[PDB]
């Protein structure tokens, strides 16, 4: 099944910090790589934290690049990998929206994926959405969203 | 403007990572270091390789970033260490060898 | 350590000049700018080309140094402008065309 | 013939400053290129200033890369070019010293060329020497001199 919304939202908050702080929180190889500056985009790491924390851990043999935290659980560090991981584990998405805007997602909550153009470091973003705002809203213009995808969390 | 990041081949991304990461090592200024760090992470995003290849590129980078370069003008020639680095035979061979194409 | 400066071919020197000069344009910190400036001058020393080829490389560099690059992480991605710059087709053609080999 | 020593030493002092200041002093294309940061090694520019000032101007059609100053005279900007220019205009050198040290040049004054290894921006240096010190002594270790060459100035 899927992580409960409430547990997911709570888990995300623990790691809704600068990527350096995320490294201190999670530790292990996640922390070592952030300390070394190898990871600068915390987005897929936070999403991994959520899945790990809510009883839906990323499997070790999952076909995506990942590093372990001090918890001995696994953290995907590429956005594209995180997106693809969800496509393969979450089931059928509940909303798929071409040329999306935030107002298309009002009234529904869960895991949101937006893919678009305009960013130089990624094809898109993955976060949580509570029906009004994203969980990392405080960290987020020139990005033009092409496709919006939501998996509802109960 | 979107950068050209998605247009690079896998070995080009690794070469681009090598250069930017090396620049992140040699420069002291935080804004510059962060910038080079952020730039390197973009090339890591699009790579298909495990994190250890970047660790190894960093191992080779540190053989240049630790060098002392001198001249008849006042400078540490930090930029030049990284330019010398990206022409490194072991770096290019490491990248060509890669298990994850 | 002496750098590898004398080992570069003429077009390699021009490519090395292009990169370091572009880095001198995009970074704000004086120590970094001076360093990149000093590094570029080393490649100019060993060139056989007139100063106008460097002026033209600078003309092309300014088409990248003026760009605004954005991402899902906080950065101006200055380093990346210069990495995109050195893959520029007009730059490589300019260098290949050169009258002074 | 050759520039007099006294006039050469005097001329050199006018431009014995930071490369930025040299650009302000000389002006024209020298100044424009220094302002643009294209020239950072003032060594061959100062030597050019000396020859220009003392009645031995660098000829326009001289086979070396050069730029004009506000004076409409010509300034060689590569050390190797400056060295070669002197070899071709100054006549037979008066002292050539393998593996030189400063003490080999005591008692004689003129234009000194040292070529060696250890510098990342040049194969050597060209300056004036008064029998005790160089004219740019205040601006000058890891350089290992291979060959020292002096043209005596009267």
């Amino acid at each position: 099944n899927r992580p409960s919304f409430n547990e997911a939202w709570l888990a995300f908050r623990k790691v809704n910090h600068s990527v350096a702080d995320v490294g201190s929180i999670i530790g292990g190889n996640v922390g070592k790589n952030i300390t070394g500056g190898y990871f600068q985009n915390a987005c897929p790491i936070r999403m991994s934290y959520v899945l790990n924390a809510t009883g839906f851990p990323i499997a070790r043999n999952s076909p995506y690049a990942k590093v372990s935290g001090a918890d001995n659980k696994f953290y995907i560090y590429r956005v594209n990998d995180m997106i693809d991981y969800l496509t393969h584990t979450m089931g059928k998405p509940d909303l798929i929206v071409n040329n999306p805007k935030q107002s298309d997602f009002i009234g529904k909550k869960g895991i949101i994926v937006v893919k678009g153009h305009g960013w130089s470091n990624a094809r898109g973003h993955v976060t949580l959405w509570n029906g009004s705002i994203c969980s990392d809203q405080c960290h987020l213009g020139p990005f033009v969203p092409e496709v919006g995808t939501l998996w509802i969390l109960p | 403007q979107e950068a050209l990041t998605t247009q690079y081949s896998q070995s080009e991304l690794l070469k681009n990572w090598a250069l930017s990461h090396c620049l992140a090592l040699v420069y002291k200024d935080d804004v510059v270091k962060n910038d080079a760090r952020a730039t390197a992470s973009a090339y890591l995003e699009y790579g298909k390789q495990s994190v250890e290849i970047y660790h190894e590129i960093d191992e080779i980078a540190k053989k240049y970033s630790g060098l002392k370069y001198n001249g008849s003008i006042s400078s540490d020639f930090n930029t030049m260490k990284c330019i010398d680095f990206i022409h490194d035979r072991e770096l290019n061979e490491l990248i060509k060898r890669r298990v994850e194409k």
